[PDB]
RNA sequence: UGGCCGUUUUCGUUGU
């Protein structure tokens, strides 16, 4: 109900496919190209077009709205940009798989070094899983160290031994042994290079070696044309208001940019070998570093303050990265804290709400014909009364806010708007403790209205969120629609949890005054 | 609403309170995608009432999802990891 | 909006240049494909209707719906009224009237006289009963899709269909 | 298929005792007076004594108990342990009942061996577990109910109904609907996510707490040590 | 090339009328919004069979927003154009830029490259028209022309007809 | 074909707490928001006291769909499943 | 409204006489801050007393 | 555990996900088929035939 | 501009001492000039939106570098009350 | 005359 109206049918997710991208996707898909490393045009606002804060990726403030589609904040979703490399280049997290690939295959035929002629290969390709396919494939292909040019009759091959290819951190090298001994001249196995070979594998050997032709096609692996993502995902942060820093990333980028316009600008100087090799390097340390600053073995990337930079997989690993800090878990609306009290003369399944909390929360709620009086009341008690409302909603979404409405009398309540009432007795409501280790530790509850600003439980109910009031704390949720109030009322209630199906037994217990006394 | 709450919302078998406490009272958030190439890449101007997917030249296969705002920022950064999670709304088999 | 039989059909590697529609060389386009399917996937190959059968099919539909809408009780522009909608009314008249121009066949009897007659590609035969001619001249002429099939009868068709011919 | 919560534990007498014990308390003797069942507590004491018919009810019954004896003595629980968790407890059944139509003082019984024999055998097949007509599925249904119907049978055998009970026959009735009601709802539904319930609950007791024996042990089974200490 | 096809819309019902006969709503419903649209994957939507007789089966509930869908699944007759079509047309009208030849619900355009030379136009005869040997276009009469250009526009869809072919003119 | 004839239905006829949650609140929702309501209101001006009750009456128009494993699905209805 | 963010104390109600700031006027029910407690109380219009040039002023200011 | 290299040879090996489990729709925000979430609704035409006639839909 | 009330500033922008303040007050009303008329923006200070009580003691002096510096101790009493903590 | 914007990252101390 949030968004406004849009044309296109709403479904729900069924399959994600997974598979890289194929750099003409990317052409195909990014909407500029990225050419200019000062992001500011001249200070003189309006950064740079052509930029890595062009007006074209996505709106990042509220005063402008997003040149592509047109819309504001609100709605748009950024929009991505590719930027072409002179050079292409490795990817750090494949460095494995293309060495696994390499030794797969052929270096100038470029094809599989055995046919199926050989049974146990043709056994190998009835694996269905592409992973194990694929590692039974290498654990055969890693003995062939001569790739036939004829049948084990020509096969098309080339007859030159293969390489033994060994990793040297965040390159490659492969040995190769001549045509008794031969002086074993090895070689940088650069990355153009193993392009070109994976650009002519058949679908036959793909297929063969678990990738896929449509989507997962091995050359890709090989990092040619790299999206710029836009500021949506690479905020800057305004340490003091006025004064914007930029963000590790963005800086990143730039740096990126600017290596690749300097390895552009060897060429067409003195290039005395060394310094191009120089320079790719430090092109590919900083794409790796972009991608991934923890690359074992070798020393980190700072930023001028000569902390680790923060690459995306720092942004999805640990505790914190986008899974386990803001996917799994997520910090949530209509919530509250507190400490928590005794309270021998509550039911069992109601709890002590402090007044402000429950003017603070709200609750909509659709206006029928049962309780066009009862909201009208509400709706007049003021928000800042319980109980009270604090929004009215009408049919197309607006929200009233009753804090700055001077009218509050001359509105009429319509069938199907919704009043945020604050909330009131008997209510359902989540409860919690942390650690939550048993699902003892969460319950239904209803509400009961009172003084004070502390949460009180039934003395009983403490052992199953194995609490004391020697300072404990709890937190608390609220449903925001019926639904949620049917499935906690008819599922998460105290009374259904009075016995633990982890020992078949009574949970809650008589305990401390009441048990010494009644004894 | 850290893990464990998630684990014992799950162990009580409430659902679609778990899903609202993590669509509403959280990131909601809205997007488009193309049916063939599967993405969210389509290019759409609402008030314009226009549809577009340029690697697709798609203008009709054209669908809406709600999804959480991180989910999404988490399909981007996938994406500019050369990594593409492309999205259908039926299954194959 | 709308949505059709077929499903899947993502990005698959190969494309094809089988895909820009052409009668001629038999190029109708993944959606009319050899093989459909219906909505309970039995056998439905594909239905190509004549001009003469399609206004006869929704001419009987209108009234029909035309007598449910009465409950208990057929001119071109009247039976234009029953659609609702400014822009449906008008596109029911007028493919109505070109139904009415173009259909090379009026009555029952002479459409079931053709349909029996007539009733290998469903396609071509549907639009040869659709396209008439003159002599096979004509039809070789202007049909690009009928050059070389060894079976060609179309001699005796022409002058059957010219027999069925309502004198005007 | 049954919820942890709706099992308690309970005793089935049938695999404790003697030999001669077990006699003395399930054996029917319809021809030997002495050692029948005693004629103050059924309207037809006069009926039973040397008739043959029902002898051989009795036969089939006892020997039904003798093979569940055996069975579970001799293949389920090897030491002699006769505690275990069961669904739908009895013995509260059975009290519940006797209140229910004041059933104390020796008022005889008018409920006769046949009917409920009957109804014990007939209950023991109504006991739904899945519901279908395949050959398989019928196994299943046999094989999941079989301990609870041996705990059902070794309370409801005639000698105890007719005197440690003396039911009538509408008590009789309402012990059979009860139990079969009671069995029917404590299944475990569709949808429970056992796997996090069990996790939690082998998780959260670990927090309480010459061999190694303690926190260390449990994650040495965990990860699956190959050495452990 | 009429055609018929097996036409599925999905429909929305809010919870509000939930009563004996939704089934008729969703038809007349239906019967209202599918008709007289035009499409580029089928084209325009002109009639329905069986319009009082579509089985929407089972309905949807909606999770969390109350709405019911029903995959109203019915079979309809439609029409579009498909490039190396030679029917007949109609003509209505004549603008220098090529005559106006709405042939069936569609107006169908002629390029001025592509006309008979000694085809001509003259403003002084009424109506105005076209006259030659052996030839005449003018409202109401019967007139063979080849379309080779098929632009969709997802809304209305866009015909090139041609006369600049053998035997493409008036009969 | 994924659906399976009510001769031949398998399922439990019981309806299971989820269930009756799901539907309860269903309806509450649908009754809350103008639905019809097919039994008495005297009191309970709660939309999902309405529900409760509409439920205890047997007098509620929804059918559930079960998913099998495999994938096939049965319809059982609200009417039919014994509620205990 | 030229009539926020002024002095004003309670003549009538079980507060008589504690001087209140007046923090929100939405309309015909005056919400005033107090000194005394850490609280804020809504009050009708004519239950107050206003500062003016000279001495305490009803609400007529 | 092991999050990005587990997303990479996702990548590599061009998997399909079903969104059968359970945390695929946690993370992407729908019911997912546990509980409550494990079946559907089927609302039924034929019952509500049942409903007096004055009752029929605007 | 802030939400919140500026009408207890002095003239010259601080708060007098002995005034009471609640939360969302702006107690400090500072100005930083726009980057180019109207061009300031609001640099206050707001109270903690959780705290109230009085004013208590202004000071106003010179940083080490020479500019206004200023530190303004607001004051309040804690009555023990339901929530507290307390130990022997 | 609506409409309406307050940092991050570290480290520390504590709390249950
Ligand atoms: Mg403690
Ligand atoms: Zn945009
Ligand atoms: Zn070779
Ligand atoms: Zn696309």
């Amino acid at each position: 109900s949030q968004f406004p109206y849009s044309s296109a049918p709403l479904r729900s997710v069924k399959e994600v496919q997974f598979g890289l991208l194929s750099p003409e996707e990317i052409r195909a898909i990014s909407v500029v190209k990225i050419e200019y490393p000062e992001i500011m045009d001249e200070s003189r606002q309006r950064p740079r077009e052509g930029g890595l804060n062009d007006p074209k990726l996505g709106s990042i403030d509220r005063n402008f709205k997003c040149q592509t589609c047109g819309e504001g904040m609100a709605e748009c979703p950024g929009h991505f940009g590719h930027m072409e490399l002179a050079k292409p280049v490795f990817h750090i997290g494949f460095i494995p798989k293309i060495k696994k690939v390499c030794e797969c295959i052929c270096m100038n035929c470029g094809k599989l070094l055995l046919d199926e002629t050989n049974p146990t290969m043709a056994q190998a390709i009835r694996i269905r899983d592409p992973k194990k396919r694929f590692n039974a494939v290498w654990q055969l292909c890693k003995t062939k160290m001569v790739c036939e040019a004829d049948a084990p009759v020509s096969r098309g091959g080339c007859g030159n031994t293969q390489p033994v290819v060994r990793k040297d951190g965040m390159k490659l090298w492969g040995t190769w042994k001549k045509s008794r001994d031969a002086q074993p001249e090895r070689k940088l196995l650069t990355p153009g290079e193993i392009l070109n070979v994976f650009k002519h594998i058949s679908p036959e050997d793909c297929f063969r070696l678990g990738f896929n032709e449509d989507y997962a096609r091995p050359e890709w692996m090989i990092i040619t044309v790299l999206p710029v993502p836009p500021p949506q995902v690479r905020p800057s942060i305004a340490m003091d208001e006025t004064t914007q820093g930029q963000d590790d990333l963005t800086h990143k980028l730039s740096d990126i940019l600017k290596a690749n316009i300097n390895v552009q600008k060897l060429e067409m100087d003195g290039s005395p070998q060394h310094i191009i090799n120089e320079v790719e390097q430090l092109l590919q340390f900083h794409v790796a570093t972009y991608m991934d600053n923890d690359i074992a073995g070798q020393p980190q990337a700072l930023q001028k303050s000569g902390r680790p930079v923060k690459a995306i997989r720092a942004r999805l690993k640990g505790k914190e990265g986008r899974l386990r800090g803001n996917l799994m878990g997520k910090r949530v609306d209509f919530s509250a804290r507190t400490v928590i009290s005794g309270d021998p003369n509550l039911e069992l399944d109601q709890v002590g709400v402090p007044i402000s909390i429950a003017k603070t929360l709200s609750y909509p709620e659709t206006v029928t014909q049962y309780n066009i009086h009862r909201l009208t009341e509400y709706v007049r008690n003021g928000p800042n009364e319980h109980p009270g409302a604090k929004y009215v909603i009408r049919d197309n979404g607006d929200r009233i806010d009753l804090r700055y409405h001077k009218r509050a009398g001359d509105i009429v309540l319509q069938y199907g708007w919704k009043v945020e009432r604050h909330l009131m007795d008997d209510d359902p409501v989540l409860f919690n403790r942390q650690p939550s280790l048993h699902k003892m530790s969460m319950m239904a509850h209803r509400v009961k209205v009172m003084p004070y600003s502390t949460f009180r439980l039934n003395l009983s109910v403490t052992s199953p969120y194995n609490a004391d009031f020697d300072g404990d704390e709890m937190n608390l949720h609220v449903p925001q629609s019926e639904e949620t109030r049917a499935e906690l009322s008819q599922l998460c209630a105290v009374p259904l949890q009075i016995v633990s199906p982890q020992s078949n037994k009574p949970v809650m217990g008589i305990v401390q005054d009441t048990l010494c006394g009644v004894r | 609403f850290g893990e464990m709450e998630r684990d014992c919302m799950i162990a009580h078998g409430a659902a679609g309170f778990l899903k609202e406490r993590l669509m509403e009272a959280s990131d909601a958030f809205r997007v488009h995608v193309c049916g063939i190439c599967g993405l969210m890449s389509v290019i759409a101007n609402l008030k314009k009432n226009q549809f577009e997917c340029r690697s697709c030249k798609n203008k009709t296969n054209i669908y809406q999802l709600h999804i959480p705002y991180a989910a999404k920022l988490l399909f981007q950064e996938l994406m500019a990891m050369n990594i593409a999670p492309r999205l259908y709304t039926e299954r194959s088999g | 909006v709308s949505t059709s039989t077929v499903g899947a059909r993502r990005r698959r590697a190969k494309q094809q240049v089988d895909d820009e529609e052409n009668a001629t060389l038999l190029r109708l386009g993944p959606e009319f494909a050899l093989k459909q399917y219906d909505h309970d996937g039995n056998e439905h190959d594909l239905i190509a209707l004549s001009l003469s059968e399609s206004r006869l099919l929704i001419r009987e539909a209108l009234k029909a719906r035309s007598r449910a809408r009465n409950g208990g009780v057929i001119d071109d522009d009247e039976l234009a009224k029953v659609t609702s909608g400014a822009v449906a009314n008008g596109v029911v008249k007028k493919t109505l009237d070109y139904l009415n121009t173009f259909a090379r066949f009026k009555d029952e009897e002479t459409c079931t006289a053709v349909d029996q007659l007539l009733h290998l590609h469903p396609f071509e035969i549907a639009q040869l009963s659709s396209l008439g001619c003159e002599d096979v001249d004509e039809a070789i002429t202007l049909i690009p899709s009928l050059a070389a099939k060894k079976e060609v009868n179309l001699q005796r068709i022409l002058d059957e269909l010219n027999r069925l011919e309502d004198p005007y | 298929g049954l919820d942890g919560t709706q099992v308690e534990r309970q005793t089935i007498d049938t695999i404790p005792g003697s030999d001669k014990a077990f006699h003395k308390r399930y054996y029917v003797d319809l021809m030997d007076e002495k050692n029948s069942i005693k004629p103050d507590v059924i309207e037809y004491a006069a009926d039973i004594l040397g008739d043959v018919e029902l002898q051989k009810e009795l036969n089939s019954e006892y020997e039904q108990l003798v093979s569940d004896r055996k069975f579970l003595r001799e293949i389920v629980f090897v030491n002699g342990d006769h505690n275990w968790p069961l669904p739908v407890n009895l013995r509260r059944i059975i009290q519940n009942a006797q209140q229910i139509f004041h059933l104390d003082r020796a008022k005889a019984s008018d409920l006769t061996i046949p009917e409920i024999i009957h109804g014990v055998r007939d209950l023991c097949k109504k006991l739904f577990v899945l519901r279908g007509e395949n050959e398989l599925i019928k196994e299943a249904q046999q094989n999941a109910t079989s301990l609870f119907q041996c705990l059902v049978r070794a309370r409801l055998a005639t000698r105890r109904i007719l005197e440690e009970f003396r039911l009538n026959r509408d008590a009789f009735e309402w012990v059979l609907g009860t139990i079969e009601a009671q069995f029917q709802r404590s299944l475990v539904h569709p949808g429970e996510m056992v796997g996090v319930i069990a996790a939690q609950s082998i998780g959260e007791p670990a927090t309480q707490m010459n061999v190694t024996l303690g926190v260390p042990r449990l994650k040495e089974i965990l990860n699956v040590a190959k050495n452990i200490k | 090339m009429f055609f018929l096809k097996d036409l599925s819309l999905i429909l929305t019902l809010h919870p509000s009328y939930f009563g004996p006969q939704m089934n008729q709503y969703l038809r007349e419903k239906l019967l209202t919004d599918v008709e007289g649209t035009c499409t580029g994957q089928f084209g325009y939507i002109v009639t329905v069979l069986d319009g009082m007789n579509i089985d929407v089966g089972k309905g949807r509930i909606i999770p969390g927003s109350g709405s019911a869908e029903f995959e109203v699944k019915y079979r309809a007759v439609v029409w579009k154009p498909f490039k190396g079509e030679v029917v007949d047309a109609i003509v209505s009208n004549v603008s220098p830029i090529g005559f106006f030849a709405d042939v069936g619900p569609l107006n169908v355009f002629v390029s001025t490259r592509l006309i008979p030379d000694n085809l001509v136009y003259n403003p002084s005869n009424s109506p105005p028209a076209y006259m030659s040997n052996d030839e005449l276009i003018t409202k109401g009469s019967k007139v063979r022309l080849k379309v080779v250009g098929t632009r969709t526009d997802v809304n209305e869809i866009y015909a090139i007809g041609s006369i600049k072919e053998d035997f493409l003119g008036a009969i | 074909e994924l659906a399976i004839l009510k001769e031949e239905r398998t399922t439990t006829p019981y309806l299971t707490k989820y269930e009756r949650a799901r539907i309860l609140g269903t309806r509450a929702l649908q009754i809350s928001m103008n639905a019809p309501v097919l039994v008495d209101i005297e009191g309970e001006t709660d939309p999902l006291q309405i529900a409760m009750k509409e439920l205890s009456q047997r007098k509620i128009p929804l059918v559930i769909r079960r998913y099998l494993p495999d994938g096939s699905y049965e319809d059982w209805g609200c009417d039919e499943l014994i509620v205990d | 409204d030229p009539t926020l963010n002024k002095t004003v104390k309670i003549r009538q109600g079980g507060y008589k006489g504690k001087i209140g700031i007046v923090k929100e006027a939405n309309g015909d029910r005056f919400r005033v801050e107090l000194h005394n407690p850490n609280k804020t109380i809504p009050i009708p219009c004519s239950f107050l007393l206003i500062e003016s040039t000279h001495g305490w002023v009803p609400y007529e200011d | 555990e092991e999050t990005v290299e587990i997303l990479f040879e996702a990548g590599a090996a061009a998997e399909l996900d079903d969104c059968r489990g359970v945390s695929e729709n946690v993370m992407l925000g729908q019911l997912a088929p546990m509980g409550t979430g494990a079946f559907d609704v089927m609302i039924d035409e034929k019952l509500l035939t049942s409903l007096p006639a004055d009752y029929a839909p605007t | 501009l802030k939400h919140g009330t500026y009408e207890k500033l002095d003239e010259d922008g601080l708060i007098a001492p002995g005034v009471r303040v609640s939360g969302d007050d702006i107690i400090i009303g500072k100005t930083t000039p726009i980057p180019p008329y109207h061009t300031k923006r609001d640099a206050s200070t707001p109270l903690r939106s959780t705290e109230n009580g009085i004013v208590d003691q202004v000071l106003l002096t010179t940083n080490q570098e020479g500019l206004k510096f200023v530190k303004v101790r607001m004051r309040t009493t804690k009555v023990p009350q339901i929530g507290d903590k307390f130990a022997s």
